[PDB]
RNA sequence: AAUAGGGUGAAGCCAGAGGAAACUCUGGUGGAGGCUCGUAGCGGUUCUGACGUGCAAAUCGAUCGUCGAAUUUGGGUAUAGG
RNA sequence: GGCCAUGGAAGUCGGAAUCCGCUAAGGAGUGUGUAACAACUCACCGGCCGAAUGAACUAGCCCUGAAAAUGGAUGGCGCUCA
RNA sequence: UAACGAGAUUCCCACUGUCCCUAUCUACUAUCUAGCGAAACCACAGCCAAGGGAACGGGCUUGGCAGAAUCAGCGGGGAAAG
RNA sequence: AUAACUGGCUUGUGGCAGUCAAGCGUUCAUAGCGACAUUGCUUUUUGAUUCUUCGAUGUCGGCUCUUCCUAUCAUACCGAAGCAGAAUUCGGUAAGCGUUGGAUUGUUCACCCACUAAUAGGGAACGUGAGCUGGGUUUAGACCGUCGUGAGACAGGUUAGUUUUACCCUACUGAUGAAUGUUAUCGCAAUAGUAAUUGAACUUAGUACGAGAGGAACCGUUCAUUCAGAUAAUUGGUUUUUGCGGCUGUCUGAUCAGGCAACGCCGCGAAGCUACCAUCUGCUGGAUUAUGGCUGAACGCCUCUAAGUCAGAAUCCAUGCUAGAACG
């Protein structure tokens, strides 16, 4: 017999298997499309997700009951300092895939990438890349030879990038090395730029402008081994039920004589691979500067940390990116941000932000202040000040 | 903008921060939190509360 | 005539709210939800600014015992605005309208939810305190 | 042989008031009842709870009936397979 | 502008009629167009090219007729002057 | 038919996670370890689809396929056990 | 060796669909219908039978959950009308996507109220009881009515009546893992999966259309329904933070400070978790179906078709998204 009433399906089929992701690190499942016209830049930055905050925005929304009018979002909020080129990598166009030619490093790589290679880094003769170094005696040609074999054969040039995680609040030493796609120009443009920036720095404000739309790829919460009930919203049996409620009461009918691909079941929630699309730059913020949480209309000098600092992250004292919403990933999660793949010109991804105020009062609490000098001068003089 | 101000403890209300309260007398309360909203609903007088 | 953003529903069909207008019923007895559309197991629910299929279960004998149209004014259930506040009233009042949104009475007690007032004009005009 | 603590307040009795009489009314006192709330006790309503290769060949938890009598119960004793 | 119906109907709204005369040719008219005519178009006869053409029926293969629930069976692969 | 009722039934007030629609917390398990250590059941066993067949196959036929050793859950099947 | 489920043959019965066209449809068989007949399909009805099971396959219904069919209720694109518009009806490609909340009833069925785009019909051992529940049916107690001399009967009514076991194999969901010299980083992508859905308002516009009454649509703009994936700013919820405060009883001679009340109780309560009770996000190219066309024979004309060819759907394949073959 059929279903006695009809209902949508619990869940998306589209995220199977909904098991952990192979590594923390998320990675860029596709890149964007190419075009030659373009000058040559980068289509990817590795950040560390800090936490969330609240801002003030002007809505520029014809048609709106909120247009010209204040509105309050979140935001979230990722620590960005610049990124070092340490590698290029070429990959030829076969008819079974990409498949990479050759991997051309730098000459010196600090310390913090070369951890990356090493599960047990102080117990280490720390001896990678030093014959690699020593390829570039006095005359570096294999390198010369090399780069020139991925500018004669490589149609896609993608450049070997590492984080400076000694300038997060991170006691984690290893640094994030990811691969980040050149785009614009010619394969030869490609490789040259990608050359010339060996052991230099690149800045989010190199890559990305404020008021772009912006892709996160990231790995998601962890919550362990869940139940039917929260890993697939599925409806909770009576209370009276015998031997518990927190279950799907029929996995399948006789036949098929097997339990379906489709059935919901208890297993591993959260820790997965997501790639979520359309997050607005509301603000790309410099470290070197001391208005990081000022506006146009809010002047205090003040950092985009709040009061007390980050919960669990600390305080950012790099370059950052403001993003609109809410971002895939935990705190202290390593984000991958990739240019968007098509072309909007919606209202919402063409708008013009410019920010009111931006929230820097405590996340640990219920917090009252922005400042302390603000604190200070409402509360006054206390006994520990003498 | 605008910061508005606790109708209980004097707590300064950030945009978004706190609840928002209209009595049957359309009179406008506003609490910066929980912990000043619960008080009033107690019928609490912050005259007697001693960090108000 | 307006399109209203999203809020958080307070009165599952069940609940009876108090009839705010001087058209002589004290009760609204929510029956359905104008604009529900399907999903198991899943009550209408309406939040201020709605219409509503309502009986009145207290008030005078000739507004008794039928089916009328009514909109909510005001709910106790907190509900953010845009402008990220979120507020609630002290209880949840209605009135009675037409299938056009004229009101039955002539004048409304206590105050109205700015997303009730900027959605229907009639009762905007009937209105006195507009929070 | 055994049966916490309360509630209600029957006859009988004391004092006063009204009435011509026949009588009536009020305040106390008294402590009846297979009365009542409710322990121990005796029982076993519901969760159709736990358990259901159990602690247990009938138990466990909460909730519950009744709880001064047709009450509960030890021992002795009688009745024995159409 | 046939008769009668019709506000009007003249072939082309609707009813008895369906004729005659010239014709090799032409219906009291096969349509479009008008409030109605007009208008053009057709019915049939002409000129032109010049060798074939039209209708009904029969039965071979193919197609339509030909809709059910796990994915799937000319045994499978696959096969088209097989 | 007053009163009584762990009797059956309908409505109202109050109250409630029964529900909209779920979320959070505690202890004990489950889990891992040292020690200890049963039982049910057992033709042989254990991946699917169709076919035919005692007309609902794990085995047969025709196909899909198929790579050691494994852990926690689960209740579709073993037309499971009793 | 034989009835009461499922399953198998049949398809009378039930349901659905054709053809022939006397009539209906102001004229007018076929816009839409269609008698007398007649050809079929289906197995969601009921019969017919008794092949399997009586050293037992747990027999109703509901809840929960997945999948499948199309004979399509809604949503996409189109053809037809006795289509002026609006509305409506018939049909084609179509199962991608949805198909509800309740009063009474154990009900399947039914009927009412109401929302909605719609509240289509079905299958999967009449799906689904080692998933639940146990209201019904169908043991034993008991009452009533009718029947019986009676014991007792009723396919009549009523009330009370134990719903057991998974640690095995497989399958599912997740999780490790030997060896393909060792170890480490970054990758490629076979194959498998896949995702969005529907409504409303403003403008177009009181416009086209229409005597009027009435009354559209494309571009664009703002919201909402159902679903999906995250997230914890904010707000709410939660409290063994037993963090802070308060309260009762008792114990430590008092105080201070504490113990116990099978977390003693109460107020607040961060962090963590979490809610359409909160916020964010949910992509763009090609090829096609129906269909409308171009050129153009067959067939000196005609003809979307025969060769060739254009556009084109919620379809399909890609882009994008998930896993990464543990013998790529
Ligand atoms: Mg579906
Ligand atoms: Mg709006
Ligand atoms: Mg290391
Ligand atoms: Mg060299
Ligand atoms: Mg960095
Ligand atoms: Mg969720
Ligand atoms: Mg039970
Ligand atoms: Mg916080
Ligand atoms: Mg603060
Ligand atoms: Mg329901
Ligand atoms: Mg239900
Ligand atoms: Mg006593
Ligand atoms: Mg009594
Ligand atoms: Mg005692
Ligand atoms: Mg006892
Ligand atoms: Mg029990
Ligand atoms: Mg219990
Ligand atoms: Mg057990
Ligand atoms: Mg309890
Ligand atoms: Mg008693
Ligand atoms: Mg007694
Ligand atoms: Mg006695
Ligand atoms: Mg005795
Ligand atoms: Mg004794
Ligand atoms: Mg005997
Ligand atoms: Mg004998
Ligand atoms: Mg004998
Ligand atoms: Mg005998
Ligand atoms: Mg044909
Ligand atoms: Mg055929
Ligand atoms: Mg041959
Ligand atoms: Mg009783
Ligand atoms: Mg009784
Ligand atoms: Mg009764
Ligand atoms: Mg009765
Ligand atoms: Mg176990
Ligand atoms: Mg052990
Ligand atoms: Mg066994
Ligand atoms: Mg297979
Ligand atoms: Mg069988
Ligand atoms: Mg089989
Ligand atoms: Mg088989
Ligand atoms: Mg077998
Ligand atoms: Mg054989
Ligand atoms: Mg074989
Ligand atoms: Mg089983
Ligand atoms: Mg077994
Ligand atoms: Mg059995
Ligand atoms: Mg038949
Ligand atoms: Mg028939
Ligand atoms: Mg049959
Ligand atoms: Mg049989
Ligand atoms: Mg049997
Ligand atoms: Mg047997
Ligand atoms: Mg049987
Ligand atoms: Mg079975
Ligand atoms: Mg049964
Ligand atoms: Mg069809
Ligand atoms: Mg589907
Ligand atoms: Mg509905
Ligand atoms: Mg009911
Ligand atoms: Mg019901
Ligand atoms: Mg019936
Ligand atoms: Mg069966
Ligand atoms: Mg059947
Ligand atoms: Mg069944
Ligand atoms: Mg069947
Ligand atoms: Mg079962
Ligand atoms: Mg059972
Ligand atoms: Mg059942
Ligand atoms: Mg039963
Ligand atoms: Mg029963
Ligand atoms: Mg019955
Ligand atoms: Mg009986
Ligand atoms: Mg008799
Ligand atoms: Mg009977
Ligand atoms: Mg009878
Ligand atoms: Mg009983
Ligand atoms: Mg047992
Ligand atoms: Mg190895
Ligand atoms: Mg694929
Ligand atoms: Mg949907
Ligand atoms: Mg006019
Ligand atoms: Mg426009
Ligand atoms: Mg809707
Ligand atoms: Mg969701
Ligand atoms: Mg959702
Ligand atoms: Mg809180
Ligand atoms: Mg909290
Ligand atoms: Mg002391
Ligand atoms: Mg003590
Ligand atoms: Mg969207
Ligand atoms: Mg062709
Ligand atoms: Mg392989
Ligand atoms: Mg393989
Ligand atoms: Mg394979
Ligand atoms: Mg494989
Ligand atoms: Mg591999």
């Amino acid at each position: 017999s059929h279903r006695k009433y009809e209902a949508p399906r619990h869940g998306s089929l589209g995220f199977l298997p909904r098991k952990r992701a192979a590594k923390q690190r998320g990675r860029v499942k596709s890149f964007p499309k190419d075009v030659k016209s373009k000058p040559v830049a980068l289509t990817a930055f590795l950040g560390y997700k800090a936490g969330m905050t609240t801002i003030v925005r002007d809505l520029d929304r014809p048609g709106s009951k909120m247009h010209k009018r204040e509105v309050v979002e979140a935001a979230t909020v990722v620590d960005t300092p610049p990124m070092v080129v340490v590698g290029v990598v070429g990959y030829v166009e076969t008819p079974r895939g990409l498949r990479s030619l050759t991997t051309v490093w730098a000459e010196h790589l600090s310390e913090e990438v070369r951890r990356r290679f090493y599960k047990n880094w102080y117990k280490s003769k720390k001896k990678a890349f030093t014959k690699y170094s020593g390829k570039y005696a006095t005359d570096a040609k294999q390198v010369e030879t090399e780069l020139a074999r991925i500018k004669k054969y490589a149609s896609v040039v993608r450049v070997l990038a590492h984080t400076q995680i000694k300038k997060t609040p991170l006691s984690q030493k290893k640094a994030h090395l990811a691969e980040i796609q050149i785009n614009g120009g010619s394969v030869s443009d490609k490789v040259d730029w990608a050359k010339e920036h060996f052991e230099k720095e690149v800045s989010v404000d190199s890559v990305f402008e404020q008021d772009e739309m912006i892709d996160v790829i990231a790995v998601t919460k962890g919550h362990g081994f869940e139940g039917v009930t929260h890993r697939w919203g599925t409806k909770k049996l009576p209370r009276k039920t015998h031997r518990g409620l927190r279950k799907v009461a029929c996995i399948g009918a006789w036949h098929p004589a097997n339990v379906n691909w489709t059935v919901a079941r208890a297993g591993q929630n959260g820790y997965h691979h997501r790639t979520s699309i359309n997050h607005k730059v509301y603000r790309v913020g410099k470290g070197t500067d001391e208005a990081n949480g000022a506006t146009e209309f809010d002047r205090t000098k003040k950092t985009i940390n709040p009061m007390g600092g980050f919960v669990r992250y600390g305080n950012v004292n790099n370059d950052f990116v403001l993003l609109k919403g809410s971002i895939p990933g935990v705190k202290k999660r390593v984000v991958t941000l990739r240019k968007s793949l098509y072309v909007d010109t919606s209202r919402r991804a063409v708008e013009k932000v410019n920010l009111k105020w931006i929230d820097t009062a405590s996340r640990f609490g219920k917090g009252r202040f922005q400042t302390p000098a603000e604190k200070h001068a409402f509360m006054g003089t206390l006994k520990k000040d003498l | 903008m605008k910061i508005e101000v606790d109708s209980f403890s004097g707590s300064k209300i950030y945009p978004g921060r706190g609840t928002l309260f209209v009595r049957g007398d359309s009179k406008i309360f506003r609490f910066q939190s929980s912990k000043s909203a619960s008080l009033f609903q107690q019928r609490k007088n912050p005259r007697r509360i001693s960090w108000t | 005539s307006g399109n209203k953003f999203r809020m958080s529903l307070a009165l599952p069909v069940g609940a009876v709210m108090n009839c705010a207008d001087n058209s002589g019923a004290r009760n609204l007895y929510v029956l359905a939800v104008k604009g529900t559309g399907a999903r198991l197991n899943r009550l209408p629910a309406a939040a201020a600014g709605d219409m509503v299929m309502a009986t009145v279960k207290k008030g005078k004998p000739e507004l008794r015992k039928k089916v009328m149209p009514a909109i909510v004014i005001r709910q106790s259930k907190p509900w953010r605005r845009r402008d990220g506040v979120y507020l609630y009233f002290e209880d949840n009042a209605g009135v009675i309208v037409n299938p056009k949104g004229e009101m039955k009475g002539s004048a409304i007690t206590g105050p109205v939810a700015k997303e009730c007032a900027d959605l229907w004009p009639r009762i905007a005009s009937n209105s006195g305190v507009v929070v």
